[PDB]
């Protein structure tokens, strides 16, 4: 009764509230419906907490030594953390932000936010966007309907029984046809102070609460979202980077799930490296993950079945484990012919390598014509337009009795035909391998690269630049050509992602020729 | 009643038809009364911007009556007997404390307030007002008078200024009428050699045309090739060259079937080297044998050509009725033709 | 019965009009002969809760103090002229009839321009209460008229709850993001003024008298919003801020306000003008400080945590150690082509992130039957449509100007516009074409630091064209000491600010031959 | 549990094992400790709503049968259960195998048995009627009249070609 607010600092309208509800309570009679209603909505009002905050340790070190051993990597995040802590030092009251980490599936963005909360101690909710279409599912319904349920942060609020409990969102750009509206004014700092549940009426703040929202891609997030809150890029790892992350935390986490422990079930750095190379194709450690739980779980049962009293998975015999390697490839092509080039590419799931290629479509050296296939975008067609007018042009200036490229009939090809894809990138891709062709020269045998062309042979800046170079340096490419004006996003690249690469930032495509031959 | 929505729970369009039925008034059936009232003795009235919106069956009980736009004169008497007493009344000014002489009330009209309502009228008029209220009670002035000069101080920089984009037409070009919401408009028709040389010919469009526009090209350019082998068999122009056409202001879109005629006069001017009459607009739709067949919104473009300084304008003969139901003061100053065929047209523009 | 007199005292400090009264006396007569255990029951008190929280006489007492609000409102904004002025003759004219009055107006404007603040500025000099009212993306015209008392979930609408929760009848309520409304005709209703004074509420069933509030509408286009709509309230633009003024923006209001939201000090964090300058000249490109303030919560950020970690006692932000707080620059290159080839000429566009500076380049698709033109780079409609009178009237000019050319005519030419993933569009950039062709073909350059905007017709007049504001800025900024304009955008021009316009030799044109003259 | 309907965060709550031991219904104030219950859940597409299910839920992939299974399944399984809800013994009704590999190779290619269990009750609900009627005292279901008991073949020869001519080659769909 009144009891559960004695605790509790509660503000003055929803004193009226709970007073003109025990009143109708009072006068109500036993085992009627509006009863029952005002029960419900009185047990409601009186579980939310209306006064209290959790005790937020603003330490810094020991909230740095948490957020550190508990997940490798991600250094913006836990930067942003720490001055976090250290704004709310300054302050001296408990506050609250509206974050957003974005990168491919399975990089950490969602295990990074309940260490967060453990290291600020705050309380933790998790909850999707996803699929939901109804705004009632955060609003919550109307006291008056037959069913009738106070949403989905109210409940947040009485289950954790504080008032900055570190909301986490997950997966906000899959969003429903729209409670967009919804979403933003619980995201807003003008609209959060004042909530205004729909089942109970008055109005609960939100302005300590800190949101974290996690997203693969940031444009389908609604543009009005894109704005509320920051982007922090949480990032593809490479393979040393996902051996570490598999041997400090998936190998101990997934053993202990499966009950064995190091003695019973060991896993060899080298098992791990073919589990990585071989068996997963990915940027983030999730399918990895899988191939370790089952691994482990095939271990836990040899050992209960009474085949062997501990297993070590070794090179030799991690097929009984896993079956056969799929991804045995890598890259198409391994020594280039006269027409083909490698080019980088980029999406949410990661970088990728793709390749280029031409060929003569009908039989001599009345002008030359250029098909297009690969399933390419509108802007990727006007691309190739331009690379081929540039590449005629060039290869008049520089070898002007060769006739290629004027009287023949190209055919270019983006192989993976299913697949689409689209950009104005590959640009100078595509003017090297008409180049190439045209010469019946090769380019240089591990060398992509990526760049806008204009008509007249500028080089323009491209986007993507980290997960381009972590897939070029998967493929195994020693050489990469960029625009000059990438340099200051290249040099952004962790000193061990850029190691083995030479590099060559361009303006002009006459340098691109000189490097490319 | 042309905004009812039609949602997936509800049509009351569909109650309406009972509602205002004159018939079956007598017994309109509630269902909370379950006993039939006597509606025949209400006067309904609705309101509506678009009839077409209105299912026909209900289209058809109601007694459609239009109300029109207002002309600049109309707007000046509907100001100054109106909206400049009741803006007074509202913002509390006086008439000897800020006068709107008549002159600015008329430059307010033809360089401001273009439209068929005169709500944006109202606006600009007490716009003027509350500035006038501010300069005095704050003490910069102890009376505001508002004369052509600095009535830019005001309202801000005209919206219309210019009228016509050629004074005197070239050989390619001639003056056509169009039908706006914002009065009138004059536009023009544009037609160059597109190679260079006078194996057949071919006719390209340009300036956001619609369909039925396009279709009018295509005809005018059929019948201008056979009106010219007809009249002067030698010429050879537009058999064997390449034209391009254009109807400038190439970013808003436009369509029609009018410009008939006037697409057939430019092509012919543009075969024979010869300027049209340099006060000269026309309005018809042409037909396959050459027929100038009725166009619509003959009020708007009259005004628009007496506006431009037009001194003749051209019609077809079966808006006679339309231009002459016209006020004295439209169409007063006006050389007007009309025409059945073609040939009538090309005898006036030469 | 208490319910009776609780009812019958809320009435007491109102001045109820004749119909409401007949209607609640019927209500309380109903309710004095309901069980309290029926639905009934419920639903009429629920009806006589929301017939007695309406502000039937109450209205706010204004300030109509013309300096104190004139104060009032510069020191929360900063350079929003229109908007003041407007306020201003507001209050002078609620000042000089001696009551309260209201009007509905709408500001449009890019993003972050301070619109949707304003609001809340205007509300405290006013002394008014303020209501948010959000309006994109809604369908359902419930949240503005209601449903029936006979429904479960029914609710008076948005307009009730508002005039429930600001106790005055005479608000100020913004109508937030008018131009992105899913249902629009409701709104027709609520600011008209003939309609106005009788507003109903389909829950309440008794006409409300909105004809005191304060109705402002924010946009960022008026191309949305309906006719009758539009001819209802009154536009007013907030336009975006040039390079000084959100530098004072900066330092008058976006600095203090993150320090205050940083928990900092003045003399912990500094940033010099420098610093703010280098900011909103490489680390932002838009037309209102939104990304800015970002950037300088940012650098507070990492500020306040240098100071609470315990690296230094105070930080003073420089021109060369930005690097350490917020990266390296994102902007900073300023023009693509620093000497024209004899085919490409500098253009001008805008957009609402500001204006911008592009290339127009053209070549040759084959070496040396008449001549074609391949045009691309994302070009709408009516920018190929301009295209094609471009070429027509370069082809009929050469011919003219000089006659044994054989160029244009013969030759097959691709016209690229560079940023080829940015979709373009707009009736300008046709002397551009036309500049760009013509010394293609006659093998030439054009002048070195010089940009043209302007639509060409088919005889070669050139017509007027919008954003010489926007286009004019990204010009000065491009280095460009020559810029070409429609004649009929002079007074475009020099209504323009003394500081954009030093040092342009401006060159206002009507045909072709000017511009031709000018650039060769 | 992909036809589900808030009775979504319920099952979020319930499945949770740190909610498990303290599980309030509504009609016994008392609690009861569910910690111990095994819970499977079964679906056939996993696009349902809830994503932190998921993440909570061990997805297991039950595959298709190739005719062989769906014939050792059809001997096995299915007859028997058909025979049993038709009231008919293996003497008076005998399907052969040659017949059931025929029903399955010409009727029901799909990945599960609920057509070919259609169709094998279809058949011994004809065989009750012909026995009992009496037009037969014991009925044989034989390839050459499978048709009268189930209608038309629905697939067929599945070549049209036997001998390919120089201009035609077959690839698989
Ligand atoms: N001239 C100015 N003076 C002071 N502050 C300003 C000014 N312009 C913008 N701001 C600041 O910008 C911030 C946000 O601006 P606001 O959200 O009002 O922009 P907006 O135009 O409403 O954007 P949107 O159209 O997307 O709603 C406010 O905190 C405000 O202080
Ligand atoms: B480039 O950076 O624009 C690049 C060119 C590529 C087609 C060789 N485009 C892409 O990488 C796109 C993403 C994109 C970039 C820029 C604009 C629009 C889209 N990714 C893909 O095309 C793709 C295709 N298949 C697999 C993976 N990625
Ligand atoms: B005509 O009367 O059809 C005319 C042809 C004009 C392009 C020379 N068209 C218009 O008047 C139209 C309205 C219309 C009237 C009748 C049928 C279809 C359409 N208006 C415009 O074309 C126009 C032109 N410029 C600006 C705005 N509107
Ligand atoms: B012009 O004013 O028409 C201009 C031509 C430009 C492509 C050289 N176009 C634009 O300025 C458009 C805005 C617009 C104006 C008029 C009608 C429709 C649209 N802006 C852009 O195309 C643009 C492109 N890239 C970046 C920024 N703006
Ligand atoms: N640095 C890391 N340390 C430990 N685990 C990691 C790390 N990075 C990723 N993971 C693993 O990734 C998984 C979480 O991925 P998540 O961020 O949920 O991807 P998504 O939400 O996009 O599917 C967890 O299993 C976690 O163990
Ligand atoms: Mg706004």
């Amino acid at each position: 009764f009144r009891e559960r607010l004695k605790e509790l600092v509660v503000p003055k309208h929803v004193m009226d509230v709970v007073d003109e509800e025990l009143s109708k309570l009072g006068l109500l009679d036993n085992h009627s419906s509006e009863f029952n209603v005002t029960r419900n909505y009185l047990d409601w009002l009186t579980s939310i907490p209306w006064g209290k905050y959790s005790n937020e340790n603003l330490d810094l070190a020991r909230a740095q030594a948490v957020l550190e051993e508990d997940h490798y990597g991600m250094e913006d995040v836990k930067k942003r953390i720490l001055e976090f802590i250290a704004v709310s030092q300054l302050r001296g009251s408990t506050q609250g932000k509206i974050l957003c980490f974005y990168g491919p599936p399975g990089v950490g963005k969602t295990s990074i936010a309940r260490s967060i909360a453990r290291a600020l101690n705050r309380e933790y909710f998790r909850f999707s966007v996803g699929g939901m279409t109804d705004v009632a599912e955060i609003k919550g319904h109307r006291r008056t309907y037959v069913g009738a349920m106070p949403g989905k942060i109210i409940q947040c609020l009485k289950k954790t029984k504080t008032e900055n409990p570190l909301i986490l969102i997950d997966e906000v750009d899959k969003i429903g046809r729209d409670p967009s509206s919804a979403l933003l004014e619980l995201l807003d700092p003008e609209q959060n102070a004042n909530f205004l549940d729909h089942y109970l009426d008055v109005p609960v703040d939100l302005s300590k609460v800190l949101f974290i929202c996690t997203a693969n891609v940031t444009d389908t997030i609604p543009e009005p979202l894109r704005d509320r809150m920051e982007m922090i890029n949480v990032s593809g790892y490479v393979a040393q980077e996902k051996l570490a992350i598999a041997e400090r935390y998936l190998v101990p986490q997934a053993r202990a799930l499966c009950g064995l422990d190091e003695s019973k079930a060991k896993l060899s750095s080298d098992v791990l490296t073919l589990l990585i190379k071989q068996y997963c194709r990915e940027s983030g450690v999730r399918n990895l993950q899988k191939q370790v739980e089952k691994v482990l779980r095939k271990s836990a049962y040899k050992i209960v079945s009474g085949e062997a009293e501990s297993v070590e998975v070794t090179p030799e015999n991690l097929q009984d484990f896993v079956g056969k390697p799929v991804f045995t490839v890598e890259r198409m092509y391994d020594v280039t012919p006269p027409g083909v080039v490698m080019g980088l590419a980029w999406t949410a799931m990661g970088g990728s390598t793709l390749f280029v290629e031409t060929s003569l479509r009908r039989p001599q050296d009345k002008d030359g014509s250029l098909e297009v296939t690969g399933q390419l975008g509108e802007v990727m067609k006007e691309s190739a337009r331009i690379a081929y007018t540039f590449a005629r042009a060039f290869l008049m200036q520089h070898a002007p009795a060769n006739d290629y490229l004027v009287t023949s009939h190209i055919h270019l090809h983006v192989p993976e035909g299913a697949t689409p894809k689209d950009g104005p990138s590959a640009g100078c891709t595509i003017v090297t391998a008409l180049l190439s062709l045209a010469m019946g020269r090769p380019v240089r045998q591990n060398l992509a690269m990526t760049g806008e062309v204009s008509l007249t042979g500028k080089i323009l800046p491209v986007g993507g630049i980290k997960e381009k170079t972590i897939a070029a340096k998967r493929a195994g490419v020693t050489c990469i050509v960029l625009p000059a004006e990438n340099k200051k996003d290249f040099y952004d690249l962790a000193a061990f992602i850029t190691e083995g690469l030479e590099v060559h930032f361009v303006e002009h495509y006459r340098e691109i020729f000189d490097i490319a031959f | 009643v042309d905004k009812i929505g039609r949602g997936y729970q509800g049509d009351p369009s569909s109650a309406l038809l009972e509602l205002l039925d004159p018939e079956q008034n007598a017994n309109f059936l509630d269902h909370y009364l379950d006993v039939p009232v006597d509606l025949s003795k209400v006067l309904f009235i609705c309101t509506a911007n678009v009839t077409d919106t209105i299912p026909e069956p209900l289209r058809d009980r109601m007694e459609m009556i239009n109300v029109s736009g207002y002309v600049a004169q109309e707007k000046l008497a509907i100001a100054e007997r109106y909206l400049v007493p009741q803006a007074r009344a509202l913002c509390g000014l006086d008439e000897s404390k800020a006068k709107l002489s008549s002159d600015v009330l008329t430059l307010l009209i033809k360089q401001y307030c273009r439209e068929s309502g005169v709500r944006n009228l109202q606006k600009q008029v007490e716009k003027v007002l509350r500035k006038s209220a501010y300069k005095i009670v704050s003490g910069e002035a102890e009376s505001v008078e508002v004369t052509p000069e600095n009535l830019q101080d005001f309202v801000g920089k005209p919206v219309f200024t210019v009228e016509r984009m050629y004074d005197v037409t070239p050989p390619g070009v001639v003056m056509g009428l169009a039908w706006t919401a914002m009065g009138g408009s004059t536009l023009f028709v544009e037609t160059s050699l597109r190679r260079p040389q006078d194996k057949d010919g071919s006719l390209e469009v340009t300036g956001q045309l619609g369909e039925v526009m396009k279709e009018s090209a295509r005809i005018a350019y059929t019948f201008a090739r056979a009106f010219l082998m007809q009249h002067a068999p030698a010429n050879d122009y537009l058999v064997t060259s390449h034209i391009h056409l254009h109807v400038p202001e190439g970013a808003t879109p436009k369509d029609g079937p009018s410009a008939g005629c006037t697409i057939v006069t430019a092509l012919l001017s543009l075969a024979m080297g010869r300027p049209v009459r340099q006060n000269l607009a026309m309005t018809g739709e042409v037909s396959l044998t050459g027929k100038i067949l009725p166009v619509g919104g003959i009020k708007e473009k009259t005004i628009a050509a007496k506006r431009a300084g037009v001194t003749c304008i051209v019609l077809p003969a079966e808006n006679k009725k339309d231009f002459y139901d016209l006020a004295a003061f439209i169409t007063e100053g006006l050389e007007v033709h009309f025409v059945e065929h073609y040939r009538e047209i090309f005898d006036i523009a030469f």
